């Protein structure tokens, strides 16, 4: 598929599972699903950061779902964005270690 | 329809200092980080650093960083970037660019030509 | 730094054939299993101009017959039928880690 265009919000809070991952849920506002989900970390002064995504493939099969994304982010302070453009959602998270 | 307007041409001395502007239009200044990228001749692109123009937080490319400075103005949505011991190693094509976060750049700005130059 | 490697240095296409040029990386542009890297197309007293995103993404606007493909280290840039407005340097860049890094550039010329 092609990244998606559109927005995203954010559904539940973050929440950090058993083994030191997050797992993130977001719902798409956009028209060109299905898509695939942008999703990268990147840290104070927007150096993208690594990590590994739990979730096979992050994709929009209906917008009116909400999507459910794992993944284990960087060790320390880092910003998860979801999505690209203006509205990408930038969500501050710590990882303990 | 956005716009970053530079000034078309630059001549400034060796170990002078020189600060060029970005001035955007059509669109929240303070929406989009603004990046520096300049073209040598016959050398490519190099990347000099971002700034987000909201939060001023940014970053240099460590071969600049001892020598450039980058600043907004956000009352008059003007982006700077300030590079000085200017040798003619730094002749080039200055531009300014959006960043489509967190991915490419956009809009690149009309582009400034500096010469380092004793005349 | 990540290395970014362009080839050929440059080239001339016969107008309505195929053209292809390469990006190899010194390492991985991967960033979530996405490719960091992005194509521009740059025409004598032009500012550079987005063509590819994410090694095969389109922007919009650009006409079809371009195409991108690659992962981790190695990328190319496709067109499949060049036109004479074809004609112009290319340039991969990458933003997987800092400073962001240019491939040094691949020339395009059209013949006919
Ligand atoms: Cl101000
Ligand atoms: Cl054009
Ligand atoms: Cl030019
Ligand atoms: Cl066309």
């Amino acid at each position: 598929y092609v990244m998606c265009t559109g927005s995203f919000k954010l559904e539940k809070e973050v929440a950090e599972t058993q083994h030191g991952t997050v797992l993130v849920q977001v719902k798409y506002e956009g028209t060109d699903a299905p898509c695939k989900i942008p999703f990268s970390t990147q840290d104070e002064k927007g150096a993208t950061q690594n990590g590994r995504l739990i979730t096979a493939n992050p994709i929009v099969t209906d917008k009116e779902k909400p999507v459910n994304i794992e993944a284990e982010p960087p060790f320390g302070e880092s910003y998860i964005v979801v999505g690209a453009g203006e509205k990408a959602l930038k969500l501050s998270w710590f990882k303990k270690g | 329809q956005v716009q970053l307007l530079q000034p078309g041409a630059e001549l400034v001395k060796p170990g002078a200092s020189m600060k060029l502007s970005c001035k955007a239009s059509g669109y929240t200044f303070t929406n989009w980080w603004m990046h520096w990228v300049r073209l040598r001749p016959g050398r490519g692109l190099e990347w000099i650093g971002r700034i987000d123009p909201n939060s001023d937080v940014n970053k240099y490319n460590e071969k600049f960083e001892n020598r450039a400075s980058l600043t907004v103005d956000k009352h008059s949505s003007t982006a700077y970037m300030q590079l000085s011991s200017l040798t003619s190693e730094d002749s080039a094509i200055y531009y300014c660019a959006r960043w489509f976060f967190p991915w490419y750049f956009d809009v690149w700005g009309t582009g400034t030509t500096v010469t380092v130059s004793s005349a | 730094n990540i290395v970014l490697t362009q080839s050929p240095a440059s080239l001339a296409v016969s107008l309505g054939q195929r053209a292809t040029i390469s990006c190899r990386a010194s390492e991985s542009v991967d960033h979530y299993g996405n490719s960091f890297i992005y194509w521009y197309q740059q025409k004598p007293g032009q500012p550079p101009k987005l063509l590819i995103y994410l090694a095969s993404n389109l922007e919009s606007g650009v006409p079809a017959r371009f195409s991108g493909s690659g992962s981790e280290t190695d990328f190319t840039l496709t067109i499949d039928s060049v036109e004479t407005d074809d004609a112009a340097t290319y340039y991969c860049q990458q933003n997987n880690e800092d400073p962001y890094t240019f491939g040094g550039g691949t020339k395009l010329e059209i013949k006919g």
